[PDB]
DNA sequence: TAAAATTTTTT
DNA sequence: AAAAAATTTTAAAAATTTTTTAAAAAAAAAA
DNA sequence: TTTTTTTTTTAAAAAATTTT
């Protein structure tokens, strides 16, 4: 009853290599309007808005609205069976509590086809409403990940003293200090590696470090991370696949 | 032994404690002070305060804590000799008394600890009675035998015959938690050698050299100064700390041109005062010969180690033959030549 | 102290070599230039650090200031630098806190750190400038695999040098090792040339640990100036094109 | 005895292969070629190993001597050498060692090793060959891919096989996983060859961490011979080029 | 047998 | 008012398994 | 042709519990 094959396998694997290590457990919410994951996390920190459309996938429909129980440890573990050209056959049925996955090889002659284990969990709808945000950062996604990856070493806290000018990262911890501060590129002419700033007012929030080196396995989704914060409202992290829809993580300042 | 030797040297002499690491030795012949490790390790050895109680009734927990910290040693490159006890002098029993009035004043805190019902002042006061007997020292003595691990005992006191062994130069330092080995004369100590904390607790190593050129002294001036602040067989004059008996020591220089020149009234001298009966039997105690003993190293036997410690106290077998097995191997290895041998020091920069 | 560097991934490298043998030394900053000379934590192996001032991009020294680093904090902050990273390394007047930049190339990240630090007390080892008897130069990355194999079967390697060959000799429970180098004559290149300045006949034994510890250093050249003489400690010296040398002592067994 | 091989990677494989999988095994070198006949350190598995003279550059092994040797030891040891060497086995009749001469290409680290021996006394005279039903020529990285993502469902593969392909089950507490595999004849490409010549089909359960531990071999060749029968212990041979084979047997359930 | 904490004098 | 004390209180352990992060290192895939 | 992550397989701490 439930169908949803994609020829690009490798952006689901990058999906669940971003959300295995945070979320235990989450509710698959598939509308026929495209496939969405409401996920608060284990620790009960940082909230989770995946979202694929239906013109991401190549053959997709549904019949009614599913919300089934993933183990997302497993369907990591199911998910790293696949390849990177490979294709994915996503497939679901009404009386049976199992998601089946088919991953078959183009080039070659192979096919693959996986069963899960699903489990009843309650559902969990936190929907966030949407403003125009004060900050928005699009800044290159491995930057980021450099970022994070490199102030994790000093402190715990991260404070982004951003401005219209440039953004800076700032963290302190007993080992020391570390700014770092990028200017906003306009000379570069490519749209990827340029860190975009769009403000109307300078911001000041301090961040916890090991959610951001947690949100940070998204990069190989996509070129460009997309922060957008303001004075109260948590951070969003947006991983805005190409052709599919966004990864979005919320992060509670301290 | 001193209330506050160590801090007047870490306030006068802050290059005379080395803070050299535990891997640092390897052909350093290493004196230990044994009791005061047996007293320490029958402390934190604890059940929740009954220590190793077997199916005997005797406590074995000097025995295993001694055992697991002399494979650390030899694992190491350390080269202990364990120098016990012997008999103390009177200006010592003092001392003793007043400790045994202190330990029978803990037993007296310790009725209504135990009438309370509280765990932990029951297990602080059984720490406070902690005390050595003859068949302990003789398993001690029995266990160094084992592993052949050299034994050594002093007519008067330990700290007395390491001092003059690192005095010989047949070990390189004496290691121990008091400062009674710089009174009694060694050059170098190495306090605080545990077994474990390498990154957080470093070794404070005492030079006496340092000492002596940075105070201007001569030895027998440090004795005094160390009669002045406080030993365990002479008292203090009158509130005469550190600073104060820096103060006579960089005048007066000698005990008695300190005694004769200081006021009647302002800082009396204590009656019944014997400072000339604590200053030679620092410079001259009744210590055993060095050359008359040995110092071997040898490879111990392994059946005799297991039908000892699991035959008469019924400990585990795994641990102690892996202990033995890299003890055997830290031991079976050729030396190691210490770069501080081929290099001269030129001085430090200290940041 | 301002010390602009034209790559900064030296001194990364640096930082990557002294993080795993050194926790806490102190760097003797002068007007000629970057230097560290200290000891090992277990008092076998010391390190020769020399960084001229005909490296730098620009370097101005008033005093010869020195400063009480933890290597293992200095190396998780030059672990934040890239590889074409332009840093320099910053401390003004009464300096409580080494300070970094690490200017990006293209200009779009400069990462500025701060890093504090402890007073400390390492003893600083008087060496002469030894003739010395056989001086062994190879590969950098040959060494480095020499050592990392030898370690499998013991700890102790046994340098031999014969008048034409040096002789890698380790022993364990696991075997025999013996690792034979002649000198090259047919090859004649800068980075594989194994060649030995010849005097006289050696034959000591190092531990094998230390010399995993000094073969982190493998990416800073390819150069291994193994100079060394009889009963006088090895020079394992990892010569930077341009800035200095990086002098490893190991006293031997 | 004398053997002398060019490719020095093939034996440093075989030796990563049987590293994790047998502790001690006879080396039974006979004058045909060096074989290793061998049960498993969890006695389960079978390895039979045969390496023939004619991959070996220089062979002059005249007495028929077998000796046993520790393979984590061994395997360490061929660690020692490089990725691509001139291995030069050599033993003596009266000593009890197997040295090992690993001449690297460049021939200047002529690196010469030793190794003792733990002899033993291993039944080789059980040997399984005789007529099977279904054989599985498939390419290597595949199988290892196939074990590798199996592991991770549980720890039991059904092995189905039919003339239009074969088929690998697994269940678990993860979920159920059938990897169907199809025949593709793929002339002139091996990337793909996926031949199956199927007489009797046959569906039967084995344990996933041995073939983790058979599929460590696939460095060796490119193809794996999967060959099983009903009620068989299953074969997994690996063809080394000209130069041997290495058949791993595993009864199942 | 050690260190520090808190109140106490000396200057 | 700092300095310099003398009272009072506190504390003394080594290590395998087991449990999480940091980390080399050959082995994936990169420019 | 050595890197960057990636994955992997050991290893560092860091604790509660023991080593009877």
């Amino acid at each position: 009853m439930f169908e949803a094959r994609l020829v690009q396998g490798s952006i689901l694997k990058k999906v669940l290599e971003a959300l295995k290590d945070l979320i235990n457990e989450a509710c698959w919410d598939i509308s026929s309007s495209g496939v969405n994951l409401q996920s608060m996390d284990s620790s009960h920190v940082s909230l989770v808005q995946l979202t694929l459309r239906s013109e991401g996938f190549d053959t997709y429909r549904c019949d009614r609205n599913l919300a089934m129980g993933v183990n997302l440890t497993s369907m990591s573990k199911i998910l790293k069976c696949a390849g990177n050209e490979d294709i994915i056959t996503l497939r679901a049925e009404d009386n049976a509590d199992t998601l089946a996955l088919v991953f078959e090889a183009p080039n070659q002659e192979k096919v693959s086809d996986y069963e899960m284990k699903l489990m009843d969990l309650d559902v969990e709808q936190l929907g966030i409403p949407e403003q125009e945000y004060s900050c928005v950062v699009k800044m290159p996604s491995g930057e980021f990940a450099r970022i994070c990856r490199d102030l994790s070493h000093i402190g715990d806290a991260v404070v982004i003293s951003c401005a219209k000018d440039g953004v800076k990262f700032s963290a302190s911890g007993e080992l020391g200090n570390g700014n770092i501060k990028l200017s906003q590129t306009s000379n570069v002419d490519k749209e990827e590696e340029a860190v975009t700033i769009e403000m109307n007012e300078p911001v000041q929030l301090t961040f916890a470090l090991r959610y951001l080196n947690f949100f940070t396995k998204a990069t190989p989704l996509s070129s460009t991370v997309t922060l957008s914060m303001s004075a109260d409202v948590p951070l969003v992290v947006e991983y805005k696949i190409a052709d599919m829809g966004h990864l979005k993580y919320y992060l509670a300042p301290k | 032994g001193i209330q506050g030797l160590a801090k007047l040297i870490a306030d006068v002499a802050p290059s005379a404690i080395r803070e050299n690491d535990i891997k640092s030795y390897f052909g350093r012949k290493v004196a230990i002070d044994a009791s005061m490790s047996i007293y320490q390790f029958l402390i934190a050895v604890r059940q929740g305060g009954d220590v190793l109680q077997n199916e005997e009734g005797e406590t074995t927990s000097h025995l295993m804590g001694m055992f697991y910290r002399t494979i650390r040693m030899m694992e190491n490159g350390i080269k202990p000799v364990y120098v016990f006890d012997g008999k103390p002098p009177q200006l010592k029993s003092g001392e003793l008394a007043k400790r045994s009035e202190r330990r029978a004043e803990a037993e007296k805190q310790l009725q209504q600890a135990q009438a309370a019902g509280a765990e932990q002042e029951v297990e602080k006061f059984t720490k406070r009675l902690v005390k050595v007997t003859k068949q302990h020292n003789d398993e001690c003595k029995h266990l160094l035998s084992l592993m052949g691990i050299p034994y050594l005992d002093a007519p008067s006191e330990a700290e007395a015959s390491c001092a003059a062994l690192v005095k010989a130069g047949k070990v390189y330092a004496a290691a121990t938690e008091d400062m009674d080995c710089l009174t009694f004369g060694s050059p170098v100590l190495m306090r605080h050698l545990t077994a474990s904390e390498a990154k957080k607790l470093p070794i404070q190593e005492f030079h006496l050299s340092r000492i002596l050129q940075e105070l201007g002294l001569n030895q027998e001036q440090f004795v005094d100064l160390c009669i002045l602040l406080g030993s365990d067989y002479c008292e203090s004059i009158r509130g005469i700390g550190p600073k104060r008996a820096v103060d006579l020591i960089q005048k007066h220089k000698s005990i008695e041109e300190i005694v004769r020149r200081l006021d009647p009234n302002k800082y009396p001298v204590p009656e019944n005062w014997l400072h000339k009966e604590a200053h030679q039997l620092f410079l001259e105690p009744e210590v055993l010969d060095p050359e008359s003993v040995e110092l071997k190293w040898s490879e111990p036997n392994e059946e005799e180690l297991i039908k000892f410690m699991c035959g008469e106290k019924q400990f585990s077998e795994e641990r102690i033959r892996s202990g033995v097995k890299r003890l055997s191997k830290s031991r079976q290895g050729s030396t190691q030549g210490r770069l501080d041998d081929f290099f001269k020091v030129t001085g430090s920069l200290s940041s």
